[PDB]
């Protein structure tokens, strides 16, 4: 039915030198998407 | 007491002494153990016997305490620890509700009532405290710490005032440095702690009073008086003395106008002027204060302001 | 800066010989506190009469210097009294302890050439207040030397105006304290300690601090007689045992209600807080119905947003969460509050005062009454009606009649909620309740003069102003000790629109203090504060000020709330006005900062801290990769973006810093901390 | 048969300004009774 493979832990470090983005909110709340804290695509 | 022999004998002795607030001293080759107790036969010291220099200091502000945490072990609960807190409500009220806990060693104590009495006694004793220090000649040799002293000094109101030694230093010249310690009254374990003088509770400090008469007199028309005379506000000085000013605010005005108590004449209405305002029911708030700043009850009223009469001449 | 009358500036500039005098008004301890006697003193060579108060000369040898800075702390001042005076030596020696916490008010007075006092202060046309506070110590040094001149000096130690902030002023759920009953000595006795005169008749906090742990026995009308719904398979056979219907049967219930007395909090935004159960009980006949009244927040409250039943909120956070358990609406994007249950498919809106919400869920049903705090609100009608019928078990067990919950139990200024649980085989116990409440209604002072207190505000300045003007749960500071215009300007400064992000990026808008999903609400600072009144008001004020980096100072009797900000009209100081001493020091190496750890509660997930670290890559590269963290308070911030902008702003501001210290004559009297100075000095190139 | 409903926890704060009483011992050790730490009836 459904199988999950897990590895690692999300990194909560944020670089405030670059402009703010919604990807940070998506990444910092455990949303499903592809990217890092400084650049996250939330699907 | 459980005396874990692994720890240094110094630590164990200190732990035992801390339980009942005793003290052990070794001066002149005697192991004297003593506790803060009242004595009816203190050594009498006069200022003249003392060296010239004297020094009295107050530490009550720092050492005021009103609570204590008691992690006493209870045999009833399979010898497990209870986190029990003893606080004196009256002291907290006198402390503005602030919490002032004193680290008290409740180990090696299993009787709850003895622990509570110890806590209350320490809290009571920690309410009055001064540190009086001076220097005494070699004649008074052998003054052990925690010894009862009856210090008399005519310039003050002290006649055989009861003190307790706290720090005796012996020099090779013979000059003996002392640091006494003043305490409250009947706050010692030996003293008769029963106090019957607390029935008369202190009263509140409401030293500010409202104005006796504050009424608005609309200005009639047909008289020059002042240009654009909306009206004036007058009232007798508020019953409380010691006033720097009273404040009055119009309903729609951000700031309150202020009147100076320039004259201390009883029964003398002081006029506050209101000008250039709409003729309507405007809330009036006779704010009142004293030098300390405490405020009496302001006078809240709404009076239909009378439209200004005898206006200015046409400008051009 | 404290502006002084123009005539004062003219006199100070023109006259080179100022005959300053310090006027001291000291409060003597005494009985009949309303008859509070004051002793007035001055160091001028002659007695000074000021507003009908004669300040006797002598007895004052010296006065220390008042000092203040941008960090809130209890300033201290000490002044000396001649020890050769008999009255003062007796007072200090035999009463120096009773003088503690007694007011002292030192005024700085310039004397005209005719002996009159020059009206420096524009607020009163009087002197410029120099100090105010309460004594905190004593001390006398009688130094006697043979063959010489002895010395006897009396020293009085004082604390500045902020010593009044050590008080803890928070409503306490205990009935005796709330109603103002006197400290009990044997029997009880009413007194005048109530915060408000109407509290004395408010028995609402009755049954507050008690622990009823008994093996109660209840009579349940069930399972003893009458028709039973059991039909045998056979047509004629029947179950002759009669039960499953109303008839008494014994049943032992081991209830254990421990209602303690905890300090009620204050909330200034959309924050999640627990309940403080003040009344607990169960129906007379059915133990499965339990009434528990929880106390939330204080004062008029905009309403409840949602209720957390044992860590499971009644509204699901997202689409995903709804599958795990039953929910009603979303919070992620629709952001609806609890008020959808009564009005299905409505808009987002807080709860309603005196309205019941039937939260139907698996494991049982829950009935909740939301009683918003109010200065004058009636008693809980449901509880009163039940009490009139003696429906409460503990009412009959203790014998109390219709007064067990009387009409006089009008909980005033407390946003309590009545929760009626239906204990079943699924909800076998009463779970701890928490709720999401909007903050207290807060006054906002418009510049024109009109105010509005119809909603809570996220502004830090106005939250602090409200906390500092309420006697019942804050610092009893009257509004007349605040410069309204400066406070309003600062509040505007903290409301500058921030453009680093869009409003569509934060989905949980309703639960970060945003009352509208469209209107502009990108304020530069937004504090959702929980003011736990258990702690000292000093700590609460410091915690609020640390959120936006403000500073509160009280010099000259005015309370200034100010924030480091640019000014287009700074005070111009030239070096030649200085006393010539100068000291420029560099602190950039010590104060370089390039990272900050932000532990902030994020409403998107059940309110819990996220250990989020904000760092500036460029600063770390300049720092050679070395980590330098500045401790920054994120306790009062729930909006991620405001927290990030605050962190970045502080990191930027911590890159250039020097300390310049000099002196200035009395001409420049009234230089408050955090004031804009335009220092010109041509030799340096400034 | 037997059912138990619980709520809160006993408050161990004791006001030593008032005279001592056995109710304090009953309350502090978890005895079954009605009252506060400063006034407890142990049944």
């Amino acid at each position: 039915t459904t199988q999950y493979l897990t590895l690692g832990e999300r990194q909560k470090n944020v670089d405030v030198s670059m402009q703010a983005s919604s990807g940070e909110l998506s990444y910092l709340r455990g949303d499903k998407g592809i990217g890092n804290a400084n650049s996250f695509v939330p699907r | 007491t459980i005396l874990d022999t692994s720890e240094s004998v110094f630590k164990n002795v200190q732990g035992i002494l801390e339980s009942f607030g005793g003290a052990i001293n070794n001066l002149s080759g005697e192991y004297r153990i003593t506790v803060e107790k009242y004595s009816t036969n203190p050594l009498r010291i006069n200022f003249l016997d003392t060296y010239g220099d004297l020094d009295l200091s107050d530490t009550t502000g720092r050492n005021k305490f009103n609570s204590v945490q008691a992690s006493l072990v209870d045999p009833a609960l399979s010898w497990k620890t209870n986190s029990i807190t003893f606080y004196n409500s009256k002291f907290k009220e006198q402390d503005k509700g602030l919490d002032k806990k004193l680290q008290l060693s409740f180990a090696n104590i299993t009787n709850y009532y003895t622990a509570r009495s110890y806590a209350d006694r320490e809290l009571k004793k920690s309410r009055y405290s001064r540190t009086l220090s001076f220097s005494v000649p070699y004649k008074f040799i052998g003054i052990e710490p925690n010894d009862p002293i009856a210090f008399t000094y005519e310039r003050y109101g002290w006649k055989d005032k009861f003190f307790l030694v706290d720090e005796v230093e012996n020099t090779r010249d013979g000059k003996i440095n002392l640091v006494l310690q003043e305490y409250g009254e009947d706050v010692f374990i030996n003293s008769e702690q029963v106090d019957n003088s607390g029935n008369d509770i202190p009263d509140i400090s409401n030293n500010v009073l409202p104005p006796r008469d504050f009424k608005y007199t609309p200005t009639p028309g047909g008289v020059v008086g002042a240009i654009g005379k909306n009206g004036e506000l007058s009232w007798l000085p508020s019953l409380t003395n010691n006033v720097v000013y009273y404040s009055i605010a119009h309903s729609g005005h951000v700031n309150p106008y202020i009147v100076q108590q320039l004259e201390n004449n009883p029964n003398e209405r002081m006029i506050q002027e209101i000008i250039g305002e709409p003729a309507g029911l405007a809330i009036f708030e006779l704010r009142a204060v004293d030098i300390n700043g405490r405020r009496s009850s302001p006078v809240t009223l709404s009076v239909d302001l009378n439209s200004a009469k005898n206006l200015s001449v046409v400008s051009n | 800066m404290k502006k002084i009358l123009d005539s004062a500036k003219n006199y100070l500039n023109t006259h080179d010989k100022l005959k300053t005098a310090c006027l001291i008004a000291l409060e003597l301890p005494s009985s009949s506190g309303s008859a509070a006697t004051y002793i007035y003193l001055t160091d001028y060579f002659r007695d000074v009469t000021y507003n009908g108060i004669l300040y006797r000369s002598g007895k004052v040898k010296s006065i220390s210097s008042h000092k203040q800075n941008r960090q809130l702390s209890i300033g201290s001042l000490s002044f000396t009294i001649t020890g050769t005076a008999e009255d003062e030596v007796l007072k200090l020696v035999q009463n120096g302890v009773s003088f503690l916490d007694r007011g002292i008010t030192i005024h700085q007075a310039i004397i005209n050439e005719e002996g009159n006092i020059l009206p420096v202060d524009p607020d009163t046309d009087g002197p410029l207040l120099f100090f105010r506070g309460r004594i905190t110590g004593g001390g006398i040094k009688d130094n006697v030397n043979t063959s010489g001149i002895g010395t006897s000096v009396i020293t009085w130690n004082c604390s500045n105006q902020f010593y009044d902030f050590d008080r803890v002023n928070g409503r306490y759920t205990d009935d005796a304290s709330h109603r103002g009953l006197e400290v009990v000595n044997g029997t009880l006795q009413p007194s005048n300690g109530a915060k408000r005169p109407e509290y004395q008749e408010d028995y609402g906090f009755f049954h507050s601090n008690k622990s009823t742990t008994i093996l109660a026995k209840y009579q349940v009308k069930e399972e003893r007689y009458k028709l039973q719904s059991k039909k045998k398979l056979f047509g004629l056979s029947r179950s002759y045992s009669l039960k499953k219907y109303y008839e008494t049967v014994t049943k032992e219930v081991d209830l254990d209600f421990n209602l303690a007395a905890k300090f009620i909090p204050v909330v200034y935004g959309v924050q999640k807080i627990p309940g403080i159960p003040i009344f607990a009980d169960t129906e007379l006949n059915n133990p499965n119905i339990v009434y528990v009244v929880y106390a939330f927040a204080e004062g008029e409250i905009d309403g409840f947003l949602d209720f957390y039943i044992g860590d499971s909120p009644m509204i699901c956070f997202d689409e995903t969460d709804s599958d795990t358990r039953t929910c009603f609406g979303r919070k992620k994007i629709v952001g609806d509050t609890m008020h959808r249950l009564a009005a299905g498919t409505s808009t987002s809106q807080p709860s309603v005062h005196g309205q019941e919400y039937k939260y139907n869920d698996g494991n049982g049903d829950i009935r909740i009454w939301t009683f918003h705090g109010k200065p004058d609100q009636t008693a809980a009608q449901v509880l009163v009606d039940i009490a009139k019928k003696k429906g409460f078990y503990l009412q009959n067990q203790n014998g109390n009649g219709p007064e067990y919950w009387d009409s006089r139990y009008k909980l005033l200024d407390t946003a309590y909620a009545i929760v009626r649980f239906t204990i079943n085989e699924n909800r076998t116990e009463i779970p701890e309740i928490s709720a999401e409440v909007q903050g207290k209604k807060v006054k906002v002072y418009n510049s024109d003069g009109t105010i509005k207190a119809d909603k809570t505000s996220l502004n830090g300045i106005w939250q602090l102003m409200d906390y500092l003007t309420s006697d019942r749960y804050g610092a009893d500071i009257t509004l007349d000790q605040f410069p309204l215009q400066k406070v309003i300007s600062e509040a505007k400064i903290l409301d500058i629109i921030d453009e680093s992000y869009q409003t569509s990026w934060q989905p949980y808008w309703r639960y970060v203090g945003w009352n509208d999903p469209l209107s502009e609400n990108r304020q530069i600072v937004q504090l959702n504060t929980i003011l736990d009144t258990s702690e000292s008001v000093f700590k609460n004020v410091q915690g609020i000020l640390e959120s936006f980096g403000g500073a509160i100072n009280n010099l000259s009797g005015e309370y200034r709330i100010t924030v480091e900000k640019y000014s287009t009209n700074p005070l111009r100081i030239n070096f030649l006005d200085t006393y010539g001493d100068l000291d420029l020091s560099d602190t950039t190496g010590r104060n370089k900062f390039n990272s900050v750890q932000a532990s902030l509660v994020d409403p998107a997930l059940s309110w819990k801290t996220n250990s989020i670290t904000f760092y500036n890559s460029k600063f770390k590269e300049q720092d050679k990769g070395l980590d330098k963290k500045l401790q920054l308070s994120f306790a009062n911030i729930t909006n991620y973006y405001t927290a990030r902008s605050y962190a970045d702003r502080e990191l930027k501001k911590s890159r250039y810093s020097r300390t310049l210290s000099f002196s200035v004559p009395y001409k420049f009297i009234g230089i408050e901390p955090n004031d804009p100075i335009a220092f010109t000095y041509e030799r340096y190139g400034w």
